[PDB]
């Protein structure tokens, strides 16, 4: 199939696409109500985010997002996520196809984690048969996983987004619930459009906030504080 | 001389030196990884003792790695004196083309594509960086990538580490333990072969 898209199809393009429904039946019966909180996160004091996270899913804007404000790794890598991330806890972070695939390493071993997941977004081209430093075409992203202390495939298949689409595939979320990792789940960088229950989601171009440490907490106080996210919630 | 050649041999032990510059190296290590051991693995520090920077000057180098050798392999990369541009993963598949690390099920193997010195007259660009191709033996390769390494850098003298037979291509000079001895037919090198191996034995 390489030889065949030395045709403009990508490789990928050719890719063929029972329970687990009651699993995102007892995720959904267990999600808190969504809640967001619009902030400069480059000028924004993390430590106000509390609890203490068991999920950081972590979608900074890189510049080559932007093909036609940009974070760098430079300004990723001083955010301080070890101050927030609960001493169990999973990290999710989208690395783009670059430089990210080794900073954002350097960022989950500076922040604590190791790697135990690499999941590759694959992007088809079926609707439309470089980087200086790239040999070859770039055609995918790295979500890059990581654990700190103690039914999916690591691919996500869809269609590349139209041109300044920024949006990561919502599968992201499915995966990342599916794990049963705990309720307290943060996305910083999210946007109004991915605002979602069971989730905090904090950025700086969401429009409206609902965001209170103290509402927050209580969702997360006994007798839920170490709910899976996929158990029967206690009466 | 574009026919195959190869050598028999510990990778660890050879002097790769006899073998002249490539365009490009290709290397599927036995890391040590997690522990299970079907094969015999290379301990981290062989890894790194590895003389690959004695086979480039200016050119590529592809890398499989796997579970924890995507940071160490990284590591040795960045020891070799590459930088990593690249990362190529293959999509293992089936016959009707669907899908075939304790968390998630693995559908892909990946491969660092690193670049040293200061390459020219290849063509960049011309494939994509995902491979989607069926599954042969186990601990096998697929055979697109040797097109796709051909069509960025064709005609160029290339040489596999740790291949095993089947991975004999034209162009390439397969390095393994496995392999049916020495067959070596390019002037240059079975002169400094026979230099520095009179006897033979490695
Ligand atoms: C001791 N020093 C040596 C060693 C050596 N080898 C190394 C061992 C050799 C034969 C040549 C290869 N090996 C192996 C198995 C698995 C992998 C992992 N890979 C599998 C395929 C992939 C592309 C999907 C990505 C992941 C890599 C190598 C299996 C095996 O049985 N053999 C005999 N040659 C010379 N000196």
């Amino acid at each position: 199939y390489c030889q065949h898209f030395v045709t403009g199809h990508r490789p990928q393009n050719f890719i063929r696409d029972e329970l687990i429904r009651l699993k995102d039946e007892l995720i959904a019966k267990s999600n808190t109500p969504p809640m967001y909180l619009q902030a400069d996160i480059e000028a924004f004091d993390i430590r106000e985010l509390t609890p203490k996270f068991d999920v950081i899913l972590l979608e900074p804007p890189l510049e080559e997002y932007y093909r036609e404000k940009c974070w760098t790794w430079d300004d990723i890598m001083k955010l301080e996520i070890d101050e927030i991330a609960a001493p169990r806890s999973f990290i999710f972070l989208w690395c783009g196809s670059g430089e990210g695939l080794d900073l954002g390493r350097v960022c989950l071993r500076k922040w604590g984690y190791r790697r135990c997941e690499d999941i590759c977004w694959i992007k088809t081209n079926k609707n439309n048969p470089l980087d200086p430093k790239a040999v070859f075409q770039r055609t995918k992203e790295h979500c890059l996983m990581g654990i700190k202390g103690t039914v999916d495939i690591d691919l996500i298949i869809t269609e590349e987004p139209e041109i300044g689409n920024i949006e990561k595939p919502v599968e992201i979320f499915h995966i990342i619930e599916h794990f049963c990792l705990g309720r307290r789940r943060l996305h910083l960088f999210g946007r109004d459009s991915t605002i979602r229950p069971g989730w905090l989601t904090v950025g700086p171009t969401l429009t409206n906030s609902n965001y209170n440490a103290e509402t927050y907490a209580s969702y997360f106080s006994a007798p839920n504080s170490y709910l899976t996210g996929c158990t029967e919630e206690i009466e | 001389l574009f026919p195959p050649q190869w050598i028999c041999c510990d990778i660890r032990y050879l002097d790769v030196s006899i073998l002249g510059k490539f365009a490009v190296v290709m290397a599927d290590p036995p890391w040590d990884i997690h522990m299970e051991l079907p094969y015999g693995t290379l301990t981290d520090d062989e890894m790194r003792r590895l003389n690959i920077p004695v086979l480039q000057d200016d050119g590529f180098l592809f890398l499989w790695v796997t579970g924890r050798a995507m940071e160490l392999g990284r590591e040795c990369l960045n020891l070799w004196g590459y930088e990593r541009v690249d990362e190529i993963i293959w999509v293992k598949t089936n016959q009707l083309q669907r899908i075939i690390g304790h968390w998630l099920n693995h559908g892909k193997e990946h491969c660092l594509v690193g670049v040293k010195g200061n390459p020219q007259g290849f063509n960049q660009g011309l494939d994509c960086d995902v491979i989607v191709a069926e599954v042969r033996s186990t601990s096998h390769k697929p055979d697109e990538i040797y097109g796709m390494i051909e069509r960025l850098s064709p005609g160029t003298r290339k040489i596999e580490l740790f291949g095993r037979p089947h991975n004999v291509q034209p162009n390439w000079i397969t390095l393994g333990n496995q392999l049916d001895g020495i067959h070596l037919l390019d002037p240059d090198v079975v002169a400094r072969f026979k230099q520095r191996y009179p006897d033979g034995i490695i």
